[PDB]
RNA sequence: AGUUGCUUUGACUACAAAACCAUGCCUCUCUCUUGGAGCGAAUUGGAUGAUCGGGCCGAGGGCAGCGUAGCGCCUCUUCCCCUCACUCUCCUUUCCCUAAUAUGACUUGAGUCAUCAAAGCCUUUCUGACUCAAAAAUUUUUUAAAAAAAAAAGUCGCGUAUU
């Protein structure tokens, strides 16, 4: 299957004690909103569907063990909101792009979730870490060179439908002292960057 | 401090108990057996207690319906040297009437001294009369109090009004409220509650709008969530919806102490209205008010959800109750048992029936009643027989005897008529004979014709005189005396 | 005859709330002991956007010393941390308010009022729970028969793909 579906439960009581009690139960507080609420201008702050959520610990941990921790902000999901736990009735539904987890540095338990609606045709900025494939087969790496990881994330601006969850490059064709620029990175032609690329590669041997 | 010198923390451990008595008596659980065992173990000890400690213990034991251990503790501690006052004698009189009956309470009141026969004892005996529904002796106490000029409190008038409401003479309440207003007695909130209930029982919905405005005019009574519970019940039974929602939202505002019964009232009132989103709105507040939720809230919630047709929500609530239950409550099973027999998914109901007694829930009678409901809907009669036998073998859970419903008995006998199952009819009649000594309204009076298959029994109208002088329809004896 | 028992022991706290409609199967199936959802504040947060300032990495030509690879000097802005606005959805420390903390609000000033067989033992007898004795039930093994056994759930961890 292609994408994941996140089941959510509404919230009406907000606070530190209520949050700690929901975590005592095993429910993690969260929010969903459009991007227009995040603009500095109240003129561009339009009709915002800001809404409070709570999420299931087992489902969140299952998704995290499935997809990986630092890649979470890149991939999108399908949010389904229902009145009660396991209800046969739904309130709303849609697609969402996450940007923020909260986790304690001691145990790593999820504390807060921040969610942005990702409707059809929405243009969203996103920061995507890159994936290097073909390490074991790189001739520069085999002959004595090392692959210096230069840049981690790249800025992408485009539709909600076609944001990649990960950025892949091909480094199996590089000998020693060889580099591949960001313009040679395989990505969608309708996708824009808004990044200062200049004379900088993603990798170098 | 000087206000309370007999402190329970700083007291001696050689003379007194190490923990309070109302904490000690509930160590092993709230069950009757464990409370009795704790009391027996305590009365044999050499540690002592305070008089206020015993008083609060009596109140806590009374607040959960534990009347026999409360009476036993009161009698033994009075016998050991703790002198009853007038208030304690009123409480002990009520406890005697609660445990050994009103005939014992009357003897205790007679054996009370004359200077102890004051307004507290009179009001306690009046309440123990009205709770046992003896109108003639009630009024015989009333005219004696009015003759002796004993101060009649508002509690006595509310007890009489609740007696009137329960007996069926609910028209006397509007006269009585003006009587107690003429005799310079201020009312409480329960006075308005029973006034509202009697007015709604008199088929007068428009009268409950002039009482709420009068108590708003009074300004002396505090409105409480029980008032809005009465308003919500009356309006929901009357079919009005928006006024019921206003009453219930005021009820939610008035519930500042997070009362479990109040939350149960919200759940059942919003379920009987039918609004699923606010049912879950109150439910999440209930889970935010108690993390280890008892089985009673689940019993209300899942029944509300299945009466509002949310079956996978009920199925997930079942798993939550399974993963967090300490006592395997059988009523929780029996809600969705009847659900799965009503919507016909009988294999999962049978699976729950099989798996309940292993996990620790023995079958009561209502599960078998729901399964014989399923079998009488689907037409199988032998399995209905096998269900009703186990149902009457189990009996009721309070010590009663289980009796099948008249409509189900009538339908089962109409099913017996077609297949000419005379053996099944005889077994059902024997079961009803064991159940009840009467056995007849429509059970066999027009139902001799199930014998119209091959021959008939010997006695020729003499068996039908045996079971306490039944009378049959005029069109029933013709095929009887035709075959003699 | 001498010892040990028979030899009294307690309370004093001022308190009628025990009268309830909903669903109802014994509806608290067992609640002893849980801080707040205040539209309440101060440091901190930040789901947000730029300016100013400072500070790495790095990018080239080079002045520079080799047959690839250099040591100081020289043109640069991404990136981080501040700063000014928006800002209450997660987090830390406090303060106010509410709830809770067992009721209510001089005469033991050397007393008044109860108790005065407790603790054991032996016969019955009503009602519950447990061990079961053993049989009928289902799985495996052995040769339709004979031996031993679980059934129902939660939790952790591993490797692997079906909307």
């Amino acid at each position: 299957h292609q994408y994941q579906t996140i089941q959510a439960i509404p919230r009406e009581a907000t606070g530190r004690g209520v949050s700690a009690r929901d975590r005592t139960i095993g429910r993690i507080p969260a929010v969903v909103f459009p991007q227009s609420l995040l603009d500095t201008d109240a003129s561009k702050r339009g009709v915002s569907r800001k809404q409070l959520l709570t999420a299931d610990k087992k489902q969140i941990k299952s998704i995290i063990d499935s997809v990986g921790l630092p890649f979470f902000c890149s991939t999108t999901f399908q949010l389904q909101i229902r009145a009660g736990q396991g209800s046969s009735t739904l309130v709303e539904s849609g697609r969402v792009l996450p940007l923020k987890v909260h986790r304690d540095e001691e145990t790593g338990k999820i504390l807060n979730l921040v969610f942005v609606w990702a409707d059809d045709g929405e243009k969203l900025k996103v920061d995507v870490p890159v994936v290097f494939k073909g390490l074991d087969h790189c001739p520069g790496l085999q002959k004595g060179g090392n692959l210096r990881t230069i840049r981690s994330t790249l800025k992408l601006l485009g539709p909600a439908e076609h944001i990649p969850s990960k950025i892949e490059v091909d480094v199996s064709n590089l000998d020693i002292e060889d580099k591949v620029l960001l313009q040679d990175v395989v990505f969608h032609p309708s996708l824009k960057l808004l990044s200062k690329n200049e004379t900088m590669p993603v990798c170098k041997i | 401090h000087l206000s309370r010198p007999r402190d329970i923390v700083k007291r001696s451990t050689k003379k007194y108990l190490d923990e309070p008595l109302y904490h000690r008596l509930f160590k092993d659980g709230g069950s009757e057996v464990s409370v009795r065992q704790q009391l027996n173990q305590f009365l044999k000890g050499t540690k002592h207690v305070f008089k206020w400690e015993v008083g609060d213990t009596i109140k806590k034991l009374r607040s959960r319906g534990l009347y026999y251990p409360a009476l036993k503790l009161s009698e033994v501690m009075e016998h050991r040297g703790m002198n009853k006052t007038v208030s304690d004698q009123a409480i002990h009189l009520d406890l005697v009437a609660k445990a050994r009956g009103i005939a014992a309470g009357e003897s205790y009141f007679v054996d009370l001294p004359e200077t102890s026969k004051t307004e507290l004892t009179y009001a306690s005996l009046l309440n123990c009369y009205c709770k046992e529904l003896m109108t003639e002796k009630a009024e015989g106490l009333l005219n004696k109090m009015k003759e002796l000029n004993i101060t009649v409190s508002s509690m006595s008038y509310n007890s009489l009004m609740t007696l009137y409401t329960k007996t069926g003479q609910a028209e006397r309440v509007p006269g009585m409220i003006q009587e107690m207003k003429a005799e310079d007695v201020m009312p409480d909130s329960y006075t308005y509650n029973v006034w509202m209930r009697a007015l709604a029982a008199t088929e007068d919905v428009s009268g409950v709008e002039r009482v709420i405005e009068e108590m708003n005019r009074d300004g002396r009574v505090a409105p409480d969530w029980t008032t809005y519970s009465n308003m919500a019940s009356i309006y929901v039974d009357a079919g009005l919806s928006e006024k019921a929602e206003k009453a219930l939202q005021e009820l939610e505002m008035k519930n500042t102490d997070r009362d479990f019964k109040a939350y149960q009232f919200l759940i059942t009132l919003y379920g009987r209205l039918g609004k699923l989103n606010e049912v879950y709105r109150i439910w999440r507040s209930l889970r935010l008010a108690m993390p280890k939720t008892s089985n009673v809230a689940y019993l209300n919630m899942i029944q509300v959800l299945v009466n509002l047709k949310d079956l996978p929500g009920a199925e997930t609530l079942f798993k939550e109750w399974q993963a967090n239950c300490s006592t395997y409550d059988i009523r929780v099973v029996n809600v969705m048992i009847g659900a799965y027999t009503r919507e016909g998914l009988v294999e999962k109901a049978n699976e729950l029936k099989e798996k309940s007694p292993r996990r620790g829930g023995k079958l009561n009678a209502k599960t078998w009643e729901l399964f014989m409901d399923y079998y009488v809907k689907r037409g199988e009669t032998a399995q209905a027989l096998e269900c009703i036998t186990k149902a009457v073998s189990i009996g009721k859970g309070d010590g009663g005897k289980w009796l099948p419903s008249e409509d189900t008995v009538r339908a089962l006998m109409s099913q017996f008529e077609e297949k000419k199952d005379v053996n099944g009819a005889e077994s059902l009649l024997e079961i009803l004979k064991k159940g009840t000594d009467d056995v007849g309204a429509e059970t066999f009076e027009s139902l001799i014709r199930t014998y119209a298959a091959a021959g008939k029994s010997h006695p020729a109208m003499r068996q039908r005189l045996k079971m306490e002088k039944v009378k049959v329809d005029k069109a029933t004896e013709k095929l009887l005396d035709e075959l003699c």
